[PDB]
Order: C-alpha cells, then sequence, then structure tokens
C-alpha cells in the first residue's frame, strides 16, 4: 500500500518578528519512507534543514519533523516543499503565521 | 569466568535430589539452557529457561536468579541412568550463539541392597595361561585406586544394569603380564570391604 | 501509566548496496535511543539527558543488539521476497515494534510485538503473549516456524520482565524529564472564510504528554461532524501542539465552546471568542 | 534496552 | 531435533599437514549453525558460527579452522593444514532461536607419523564358577589393548543380536604409557547374564570393536599389516 503525506508548517514558539525561533514541517501518515522535504525562503531553498529520526504511528504510517533556526520578519514567505512516490506534482505548504 | 560450574564430581544416592549449579557474567543474559552429555556423546538439551522462578519438566527443574547472576538444574528422584556431564549455556547480551560452562559430572551411586564384594579370576575364553580379575558386587560408597605399578591395569568402577532383573552391580577389571600378580593383590591399592570373598582360581 | 516503545524500519535499496535501517527508542512521548545504519558512528547514541549517564557496559550491549537486529532483517527482507515471489528491483519495507506498559504502580499491563510488510499487517503476538496473528499465508509460515520453535515463551519473559525493569530504571532516572506533565497553554483564532460564516481553531500548545481531547460544542453537543482535528505535532523542545477548528455562523462565535482534556489539567479548559 | 530475540520471519 | 543434524565423518586420523573437511547438515531450516571442539577439561569451544546463508562469524578458537555457509541446510568446517593441537572432539550445531541440536560428533586425530597407529587385540574372558557358585550370575570381561588413536566402538552380541541390558564399557580407556601423547590404549567392559543363561550352550556371546585407522588412500611403509579400519571380535558359547 502506498499513503501521501499529511503536511504541517509552523513555528516551535508563537512568532514575534525579530524573536530567534524554529521553524516545522510536520510530514506523517506517509508511506514508502522514501520522501524529499525542503523548506523554502521566498522560495529560496535553505540549506542548514535537520530532521528527526525516521518512527511511525499505529498504522505504520511514518512521521518526520524537519526544522531550521529561524528569525520570521513581516517580509520574508517560508514554504516547506514535499515530494513523494504518491504525489504527481510537488505538494507547497505556505506557513501561516496567524494560522 | 564468563560461565561458571564445579567440575565435581557431584556424587549423590539414587532417590535424592542433585542440584547442578552455574553462576554467570554478563547481567543482561536473556536465556540458559541444561545440557546433558554421556561419555563419547553429544550434548542433549534438558531445560531453557528464560525468567525468574522455577520451570519443570519430569523429574526436571530449572531455576533462575538473574539478581545472583546464578542458574540450577534440580534432578528429582535422581537414578543411575542420570550419571553424566551437565553442561550449563548462557547466551549473552546481543550474542547470536551460546557461552557453555566446563560441566559438571554427575554420578548417581546404586542401592546396593546386599553387597557381596569378591575379586574372581575369569580366564581366557580362546585357550591361554591368560586371566582377568573382577572386583564385583561391592558397595556404591567403595572407590576403586587405579594402578601404582605402570604393568598392572586397573579400570575405574563401572554400574552394570540387567534390566531385566532390576539388578545394578558395581565392578572393576585388573590385569598384568608380570607372573607373580595375583587377584588376592591386584585391588590391595584399594580400601576393599573386609569379608571380600577371595575364591581360589 | 508508562510505556517503552522500540521502532523499527528496514528499507531494501536495489542500486545502492546494503538496506537502510533506522531504529528509535522511546519512553511515553520521549525519544531517548537512535541508530542508523547510515551515520558515521555505528553505535546506538542517546537522544534524552538522562540516558547519557548509562555507561559503556549499557551502550556496548544496546549496540550489540541494534546491529544483531539489523543483521536479522537483512535476512527477513530476502524471505519476504520469497514468500511473495518478488525479484530484487523493488525497494520493499519491514516496520518491526515491540514494548511494554505499566500502570501508576508500575505494574505490567500488556506488551506488543508487531510486523508490517509494504505498510501492512504481517503477523503480531496477540494480547494474551501466547498467540500469533497472522495476517495473511506468507505470516502463517512464519507463525508455524516460531510455534515449532516456542518463540513465544522467550518473547514473552522480555515483554514481562526485562521490558519492565528498563522501563522503571528509565522512569526513576529520568524522572525530571519522564515524571512531569506541561499543561497545555490554549488561546484562540477567528478567520472570516465569506460575509456568513467564519472558522474559529481552539489551539492547545507547549503540552507533555502527547495524549490530549480538543472537543468543540455549539450549545453543548459536542461539533462530531464539523470539527476538522490536526495530527497532535511536535514544537521539537519535547512538547506538542493540536488545535481543532469548527466553521461557524458570522455573530454566532459566541454559541461556541472548545473543551481541553489533559493529564496535566486539574480542571478539563473551556474557551470561547474574545474580539 | 533492547529485546534480543534470535527469530526469523 | 539432535536427530535432524547429521555430521561426517564419525572418525578421521591425519598425518600433520593434511586437509580435511568435516560436514554439517540440518533439514530443520534453521537459520543458525556452530562448530565446536571439546577437550578434557576445557569444555566446548566455539570455532566458527553462522547467522544465515552466504555469512561467518569467528568464535572463541578460530585460528587454524575456515568454514563455508553457501547453502542454509550445510556448515562445512575446513583444516587447511592438520597439527596436532588440532586432534580432538568436534560438535556442529543448529538453532532457530538460541536452543541448539548438536550432531553426532567427529573425534581428529592428528599424527606426525602414521607408524603409531594400531587396531586392537580383542579377548573375551569366561566366567568363573566361584561367580556362577556364589551369585547364580555370570560375567563375561571383554579387553581390547594396545589400540590407537582411541576410535573404537566396542559392542556385545548374543545370539547375533545386539544388547544393551547387562553391559558396562569404561567411559574413558587406560593409557598403556600414560607418559605419552600417542601411547596405545586398553578398554574393558562386562556383560553380565544369570548363569542359567550362561550355562544353556544354545546361547552365543561376542565382543565386537570396530576400529577407525586409515583407508587404502593411506600410504603404508611398515612391514605389518596397514591398520585400516576393521572389526575385531572375541567369542564364546554358553556351557552348562
Ligand atoms: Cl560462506
Amino acid at each position: 500500500i502506498q499513503r501521501t503525506p499529511k503536511i504541517q508548517v509552523y513555528s516551535r514558539h508563537p512568532a514575534e518578528n525579530g524573536k530567534s525561533n524554529f521553524l516545522n514541517c510536520y510530514v506523517s501518515g506517509f508511506h514508502p519512507s522514501d520522501i524529499e522535504v525542503d523548506l523554502l525562503k521566498n522560495g529560496e531553498r535553505i540549506e542548514k534543514v535537520e530532521h528527526s529520526d525516521l518512527s511511525f504511528s499505529k498504522d505504520w504510517s511514518f512521521y518526520l519533523l524537519y526544522y531550521t533556526e529561524f528569525t520570521p520578519t513581516e517580509k520574508d514567505e517560508y514554504a516547506c516543499r514535499v515530494n513523494h512516490v504518491t504525489l504527481s506534482q510537488p505538494k507547497i505548504v505556505k506557513w501561516d503565521r496567524d494560522m | 569466568k564468563e560461565v561458571e560450574q564445579n567440575s565435581g564430581p557431584l556424587s549423590v544416592p539414587e532417590g535424592a535430589i542433585a542440584s547442578l549449579n552455574c553462576t554467570y557474567s554478563d547481567r543482561g543474559s536473556q536465556s540458559f539452557f541444561w545440557y546433558r552429555q554421556y561419555s563419547g556423546k553429544s550434548p542433549e538439551l534438558i531445560m531453557s529457561i528464560y525468567s525468574n522462578g522455577d520451570k519443570e519438566d519430569g523429574r526436571f527443574t530449572a531455576q533462575l536468579n538473574k539478581a545472583s547472576q546464578y542458574v540450577s538444574l534440580l534432578i528429582r528422584d535422581s537414578q543411575p541412568s542420570d550419571s553424566a556431564t551437565y553442561l550449563c549455556a548462557v547466551r549473552g547480551t546481543g550474542r547470536r550463539a551460546l557461552t557453555f560452562g566446563s560441566g559438571t559430572r554427575l554420578q548417581v551411586q546404586p542401592n546396593i541392597q546386599n553387597p557381596d564384594p569378591a575379586v574372581y579370576q575369569l580366564r581366557d575364553s580362546k585357550s591361554s595361561d591368560k586371566s582377568v580379575c573382577l572386583f564385583t558386587d561391592f558397595d556404591s560408597q567403595t572407590n576403586v585406586s587405579q594402578s601404582k605399578d605402570s604393568d598392572v591395569y586397573i579400570t575405574d568402577k563401572c554400574v552394570l544394569d540387567m534390566r531385566s532383573m532390576d539388578f545394578k552391580s558395581n565392578s572393576a577389571v585388573a590385569w598384568s603380564n608380570k607372573s607373580d600378580f595375583a587377584c588376592a593383590n591386584a585391588f590391595n591399592n584399594s580400601i576393599i570391604p573386609e569379608d571380600t570373598f577371595f575364591p581360589s582360581p | 501509566s508508562h510505556s517503552m516503545r522500540y521502532f523499527f524500519t528496514s528499507v531494501s535499496r536495489p542500486g545502492r548496496g546494503e538496506p537502510r535501517f533506522i531504529a528509535v527508542g522511546y519512553v511515553d512521548d520521549t525519544q531517548f535511543v537512535r541508530f542508523d545504519s547510515d551515520a558515521a558512528s555505528q553505535r546506538m547514541e542517546p537522544r534524552a539527558p538522562w540516558i547519557e549517564q548509562e555507561g559503556p557496559e549499557y551502550w556496548d550491549g544496546e549496540t550489540r543488539k541494534v546491529k544483531a537486529h539489523s543483521q536479522t532483517h537483512r535476512v527477513d527482507l530476502g524471505t519476504l521476497r520469497g514468500y511473495y515471489n518478488q525479484s530484487e528491483a523493488g525497494s520493499h519495507t519491514v516496520q518491526r515494534m515491540y514494548g511494554c506498559d505499566v500502570g501508576s504502580d508500575w505494574r505490567f499491563l500488556r506488551g506488543y510485538h508487531q510486523y508490517a510488510y509494504d505498510g501492512k499487517d504481517y503477523i503480531a503476538l496477540k494480547e494474551d503473549l501466547r498467540s500469533w496473528t497472522a495476517a495473511d499465508m506468507a505470516a502463517q509460515t512464519t507463525k508455524h516456524k516460531w510455534e515449532a520453535a516456542h518463540v513465544a515463551e522467550q518473547l514473552r519473559a522480555y515483554l514481562e520482565g526485562t521490558c519492565v525493569e528498563w522501563l522503571r530504571r528509565y522512569l526513576e532516572n529520568g524522572k525530571e524529564t519522564l515524571q512531569r506533565t506541561d499543561a497545555p497553554k490554549t488561546h484562540m483564532t477567528h478567520h472570516a472564510v465569506s460575509d456568513h460564516e467564519a472558522t474559529l481553531r481552539c489551539w492547545a500548545l507547549s503540552f507533555y504528554p502527547a495524549e490530549i481531547t480538543l472537543t468543540w460544542q455549539r450549545d453543548g453537543e459536542d461539533q462530531t461532524q464539523d470539527t476538522e482535528l490536526v495530527e497532535t505535532r511536535p514544537a521539537g523542545d519535547g512538547t506538542f501542539q493540536k488545535w481543532a477548528a469548527v466553521v461557524v455562523p458570522s455573530g454566532q462565535e459566541q454559541r461556541y465552546t472548545c473543551h481541553v482534556q489533559h493529564e496535566g489539567l486539574p480542571k478539563p479548559l473551556t474557551l470561547r471568542w474574545e474580539p | 534496552g533492547l529485546y534480543d530475540g534470535m527469530e526469523h520471519l | 531435533m539432535n536427530a535432524g543434524v547429521t555430521q561426517t565423518p564419525k572418525f578421521r586420523v591425519l598425518k600433520t599437514g593434511q586437509s580435511m573437511t568435516l560436514l554439517c547438515a540440518q533439514d530443520m531450516n534453521h537459520d543458525y549453525m556452530y562448530w565446536y571442539r571439546q577437550d578434557p577439561g576445557m569444555g566446548l569451544r566455539l570455532i566458527h558460527y553462522s547467522v544465515g546463508e552466504g555469512t561467518t562469524a569467528k568464535g572463541e578458537v578460530p585460528d587454524g579452522y575456515n568454514v563455508s555457509r553457501l547453502k542454509k541446510q550445510n556448515f562445512l568446517l575446513g583444516l587447511e593444514s592438520a597439527a596436532p593441537s588440532q586432534t580432538s572432539v568436534y560438535f556442529c550445531a543448529s538453532s532457530f532461536t538460541d536452543t541448539q541440536y548438536f550432531g553426532p560428533g567427529t573425534r581428529l586425530t592428528v599424527l606426525e607419523d602414521l607408524k603409531n597407529v594400531f587396531p586392537p587385540e580383542v579377548a573375551v574372558f569366561e566366567p568363573s564358577e566361584a561367580e556362577i557358585s556364589h551369585t547364580q550370575k555370570a560375567t563375561l570381561v571383554c579387553l581390547a589393548t594396545g589400540f590407537y588413536p582411541d576410535h573404537v566402538e566396542l559392542s556385545w552380541w548374543v545370539n547375533g543380536k545386539e544388547v544393551h541390558s547387562g553391559v558396562c564399557t569404561d567411559p574413558q580407556p587406560l593409557k598403556e604409557q600414560p607418559a605419552l601423547n600417542d601411547s596405545r590404549y586398553a578398554l574393558s567392559s562386562r556383560l553380565r547374564v544369570s548363569a542359567t543363561f550362561w550355562q544353556d550352550p544354545r546361547n552365543h556371546f561376542r565382543c565386537q570393536v570396530q576400529f577407525y585407522g586409515l583407508s587404502e588412500n593411506d600410504e603404508w611403509t611398515q612391514d605389518r599389516a596397514k591398520p585400516v579400519t576393521q572389526i575385531v571380535s572375541a567369542e564364546a558359547w554358553g556351557r552348562a
């Protein structure tokens, strides 16, 4: 079986412009484990991105947290780009701060 | 020192309990085995154990004490046919092979109800002035001292089971090329019962 | 209650040589160990402050045990190809999970040992720790092998015994971080979808452990139909976040209540909108 | 601490 | 289980420097297989083991030995260049988990010179009338003498049936020259029967020693008969 990733983009702490924080992309519910995840700053690929150790839920579907230290601004736009065998096209999710 | 057993022999009368004891170094060890090995045969599994406590199988009980890193095999109602080397085996942490102890020799002494200790001369079937000396029918507390001379041969005691009569007897054999050597002398290194029957050949 | 869980993923890589092997260990919702066949260390590695207190005997044993698991799963990938008549050209996934649960008294509640192949149930130890659930005919072959070798006896000794002893050791030594509740900090946001309807989103942040219940009520009946509830997600600091949303008729935001339940809460919480 | 089980599928 | 593990050969004498392979076979689809040696006072020492087809690993005493597991059912132990220190009893084992089932063992003796190999001489010694008088039982003694190496199976045959009951064979032989590593050996066995059974001459008693020595493929330079694998027997009839 194959399962398409659920994607959440969000900050560790509530975002205050200028206050140093962490940008998170949580991908979960996916199968198989092979997945491409990039954090974007105005569509540009952030290069110093860490990710958690591959784990899985009761239904065997995988989850991974990708993160990077960032200082938000009123100006800069942030997104998470995901590709997976289930996706005919890359899925891009914009960080909605005021979510 | 990884798996430790005393060599024995552990000597026990038939009908009594035998406790084979074993200690191991690796506290994380998850599996524990008892094997029986008869002389010139291969190890046979008796018991495996995994949890603190007891496990029973016929006359056998294994008991594991992980806190004291101590494992035992109990033989209840011990029989002479239980006489063998008992091997303790432990699988250490993350190991994919067993570590065996050097084993404990168990001898289960038959109860000789009516000991009739005697030393007989047996003559070679195919004619000769060739003979052996047979010490037989002695109590199971008699032990047989091997030869003080290099031209006189003395076997260890051997338990023989005439299974149809349910009759067990102890025996040792002595022989020598020396003209002077005589059955009456053969077993004098040994503490043989007073009242040992010595017929004349 | 408390749990210890280990999660194993083995992935075949047709062109790229040896399979990928990842192992993670959790106590409750706190990761404490990892192993990755592709990292430089080739060691079980600490992922929580408390486990670093363990000495070299611990790390050598866990490293030996984890690399032994990876060798077994290397052979398992090959066996399953045989069972399902698959070539080496395809990538396949073996998943394995085991552990134990204990109550507030730290006494055994239950054990787990289960496998999946390509994301489907393969074989599991039943809750009674004595019998196997085989998902298909391939898993029936495994079941007969495991029944013939009395595998359940040795596995049960771990799940009821050793597993529980390790969890108690970790709960005592890791007590600061493991024997804690972080109450959710709750808040609410408002978003007009239309001129006739808005979105009410009920937030819980910085909570531990992950278990939480967000419920929306419109005049005291749960909106089980109309609530969107995102998956609980890690903050990355050892805490969790979650939200629940309803679309409400604009100007009737007063008429909806969000109820938050969590171990860390003495009294279940309740929010309404403030404009 | 990990299980030390040797069983293969 | 033990019966599922087979091992060949049973016995071999080798000249120092000679090659051989021991074969372990199991039909139990066991993942794990083991080669051990056993030496007096040492117990079982792991040489090499295998966790699956095409994988082997060093045990406690690997040096001088190699192994192959190209097929899951077979684990081969190779002696490249036999040395006297490799004189031992070899056991192989297999397991599905950690419960090991053992093969019947292989007795190897490694000799500098095969001139020291000797088959046994076998004699049967007749019960004493004094014993028949006193006990109404009759003990026969078999003596197997002057054999090297200690590769012998002693058996008692009564009216051409192998008997187990009433027999005791020495669990180990006497060395004739205990100072020497290549000492020849003596072995005794007893067969005890009722004095009635002994005195009924319808009854035939044979002591058989199967000796495992050289093959025909072994070179023989000496004056005396080539000490090949052979049965050596001695016998007696019942007598009133
Ligand atoms: Cl190989």
